[PDB]
């Protein structure tokens, strides 16, 4: 998808602010998940050992 | 003076307002320099040589520093806690002038290290915060607590990569012209590459496809061998980490709770012992 | 290299890690139970989704051991791509959906599930260590304040023998 | 007009706010994610911008009557300061819009998509405005033990911030002259370091690296990646499971 939307116009264009807005959201958006999903896990484990 | 004037200028808020004034600066400046050094702009050019002039004024700065540092202890600090390594890397950072005046750097200056090492010193020397130190204070202790797990993560590595040596062997010791993870399996420093990339994880599909090129013996005894030793060892070893972490902070809070507990409980003994006390007045 | 783990058979360290952590062995057994039973649902299912058309797909829903090494692949997360674009031709518009909802039921469930099982096993096995380790710590302190006491005793009691005697 | 007009306001801006917001902005997003759904703007494109700009001179009556309100109270919101900066930016665009002539590019510009991600934030700030009843209590609960623990993940992150940046410096102090093609500026550079961070093809790097004359900057790569990739999951993952457990230890 890098490559697919790569050379918009080779030095910022719309390259660097919507790459930088999508990737910081889709870090953000997979750390709290698999946080999430763990956490998740966890707490139903801890309810199973009480 | 000497250091008396130390404590004046470390206590004083104007100079360490300025000191790191001057760090974030040259941090700011410093890759800067970097981006463009060509007649691009006939106007920002001497300007621009200022301001790597004004970073080696930064550099002649370091060496006042490292004067009002003579004026501590002197022979005592060479041996001391993070400060010497600060004192290290400001050396290093000096080192750059002299192999400019006499390096005749047209060669492996190894500028880039000494420069990025004062960065990293410059990063580190930046009035950290509370909520920086308490989390560095827990991941030092963490590896302090790292003792024997990564010698069995380590030593777990070593006995794998060393079995799956000479076990695709026919892979990049094959006469296929058309291939293109050949170079993955080839030496042993190349097998320890590519057994650290089964560890990471990624494509694995796609490395699995690649070896799919060697003639299918059945995958009888390799692909399982492989297949299993990645699997097994990313999930066990990222498991027991986290378990591990998960535990030194449920330590951690419990020594902090005790530690609230018994101050608590201290708290109540003196307000007895102070009705005690006026009762017996 | 099995030499090389006999040689690290020692180091009695090690071996109190492995105790401290060989009572999951049942449990790490059950969920490699559960994860296999999943690959064999989902062996089946790929199989009849795209292999007994056979209009394409071979190799990676069609002979069992390649398809069982796609759908770990696509348990886990390396190779989704490629495998989407390539099932995306045969014609089979849910099977998008399907990689999909294979991927979010798989890759979180054992992930996930298996992270919080560990995470849980070590803390609660460290737990009673650390606690018999302090209880044992204690016991030797009280052991050490009765000796004392008794040694005080002894000598207020042979000081009081000794004035009475003389 | 003073105290007296600020309880008036403060009582028919209860009821008004109530009624009338209530149902404009519920069609207003109706409109809008009938709008951007890119199917139907060729089913329309002439019944949708002529609505979005009716609405749009609502939502100036909304701030404008939040200006004749009771004012500082109203900025000391951080979610009104985001409408007062949402309105700012709608003013501009309709009146840049409607003045027309000028002397720059057009049809369909960067300026164009900067006052269509504007529509998207303003239709964000329709749909949070819709959740005023019925939020739910069960993940109104999970957000707040979610984010209870807002230092630590700010401190985990700022960590990532200087790690990252220098990992960058390196590597592109590294990588002079050494075909930097893919990450040539500052911005690029960043962007491989993110792949780094998030293992994107980083056995591709390391092949098409062997193809080039430099072989140590692969061990240095390798080690710099699994010592952030470590540490920062490490850190997070206890970091928020603690931060629900003592929610779990309470009631």
């Amino acid at each position: 998808i890098y490559t697919d939307f790569q050379m918009d116009e080779r030095e910022y264009a719309m390259e660097v602010g919507g790459a930088i807005y999508f990737a910081v959201f889709i870090t953000l958006g997979a750390f709290i998940g698999l946080n999430l999903f763990v956490v998740v896990v966890t707490t139903n484990l801890e309810q199973m050992m009480k | 003076p000497l250091s008396l004037w130390a404590g004046w200028v470390l206590d004083s808020s104007v100079f360490s307002k300025f000191i790191i004034s001057l760090i974030f600066l040259n941090t700011f400046v410093l890759m800067v320099e970097i981006e463009l050094m060509e007649s691009t702009n006939t106007a920002l050019w001497p300007v621009k040589l200022a301001l790597e002039v004004a970073d080696w004024f930064i550099l002649l700065s370091f060496i006042v520093e490292i004067l009002l540092m003579w004026l501590a202890s002197f022979s005592l600090f060479w041996k001391d806690a993070w400060n010497v390594f600060d004192f290290f890397v400001t050396l290093l950072s000096l080192l750059p002038e002299l192999v400019v005046l006499l390096g005749v750097p047209a060669h492996s200056v190894w500028l880039q290290l000494l420069r990025v090492c004062r960065v990293l010193r410059s990063l580190k020397l930046f009035a950290r915060f509370r909520q920086i130190k308490v989390i560095l204070l827990a991941l030092v202790r963490a590896l302090k607590s790292m003792t024997f797990l990564l010698m069995l993560l380590l030593i777990f590595f070593y006995i794998f990569a060393v079995t799956g040596v000479y076990f695709f062997r026919e892979y990049s010791r094959s006469t296929i012209e058309g291939l293109e993870y050949n170079m993955f399996f080839s030496d042993l420093l190349n097998s320890l590459v590519t057994v650290f990339i089964l560890f990471t994880l990624d494509h694995w599909y796609a490395v699995l496809q690649d070896i799919w090129k060697v003639p299918e013996s059945s995958r009888v005894f390799s692909s399982i061998y492989v297949i299993l030793w990645l699997l097994l060892g990313s999930i066990i070893f990222r498991n027991i980490i986290v378990a591990m972490m998960v535990t030194n902070f449920q330590n951690i809070r419990s020594e902090l709770s005790e530690e609230m507990s018994h101050l608590e409980v201290q708290y109540k003994a003196d307000m007895f012992k102070q009705q005690i006390i006026q009762r017996r007045q | 290299s099995l030499r090389i783990l006999k040689l690290i058979s020692y180091s009695r360290g090690i071996r109190t890690l492995i105790i401290a952590v060989g009572e999951t062995v049942y449990t790490v057994a059950s969920v490699l139970t559960l994860l296999f039973l999943l690959m064999f649902v989902f062996a089946i299912l790929g199989f009849c989704l795209f292999g007994v058309t056979d209009r394409g797909d071979l190799e990676n829903w069609g002979n069992l051991a390649s398809a069982f090494f796609t759908l770990f692949s696509l348990a886990t997360v390396d190779g989704w791509t490629d495998l989407q674009e390539e099932l995306d031709k045969r014609k089979f518009t849910v099977s998008r959906a399907f990689t999909i909802l294979f991927i979010l039921l798989a890759s979180f469930i054992f992930l996930n599930m298996f992270v919080g099982v560990m995470i849980m096993h070590t803390e609660d096995s460290m737990k009673k260590f650390e606690r018999d380790l302090t209880l044992e710590r204690n016991l030797a302190i009280m052991e050490e304040k009765q000796i004392i006491l008794k040694r005080q005793q002894e000598e207020v009691n042979r000081l009081m023998n000794t004035q009475k005697s003389g | 007009l003073l105290g007296l007009q600020q309880m008036i306001l403060s009582l028919t801006q209860s009821l008004g706010f109530e009624t009338f917001i209530f149902i404009v902005v519920c069609l207003n997003t109706v409109i809008l994610v009938a709008q951007t759904f890119t199917e139907l703007e060729i089913r329309g494109e002439w019944y949708f911008m002529v609505l979005d700009s009716i609405f749009l001179s609502i939502y100036v009556l909304e701030a404008v009557l939040k200006l004749i309100a009771l004012g500082l109270e109203y900025f000391y919101d951080p979610w009104n300061n985001l409408d007062f900066f949402i309105m700012v930016m709608a003013v501009l665009d309709f009146v840049l819009l409607q003045i027309n002539s000028l002397s720059y590019s057009f049809y369909n510009h960067s300026l164009f998509r900067i006052l269509k991600v504007f529509k998207s934030m303003r239709a964000l700030r329709a749909i949070r405005v819709l959740r005023r009843l019925s939020i739910l209590t069960s993940l109104h609960e999970v957000a707040g033990t979610l984010s209870g623990s807002l230092p630590s993940i700010t401190a985990i992150l700022t960590l990532m911030f200087t790690c990252l940046f220098l990992f960058s410096v390196v590597l592109r102090a590294l990588f002079q002259d050494s075909d930097p093609k893919r990450f040539q500026n500052i911005f690029t550079t960043l962007f491989t370091l993110f792949t780094m961070l998030t293992l994107d093809d980083w056995s591709l790097i390391y092949i098409d690296n062997r193809a080039q004359g430099a072989w140590y900057i692969i061990p240095i790569l390798m080690i710099y990646i699994v010592i952030q990739y470590f540490i920062f999951l490490n850190l997070v993952i206890a970091v928020l499971v603690d931060n629900f457990q003592m929610a779990l230890l309470k009631g």
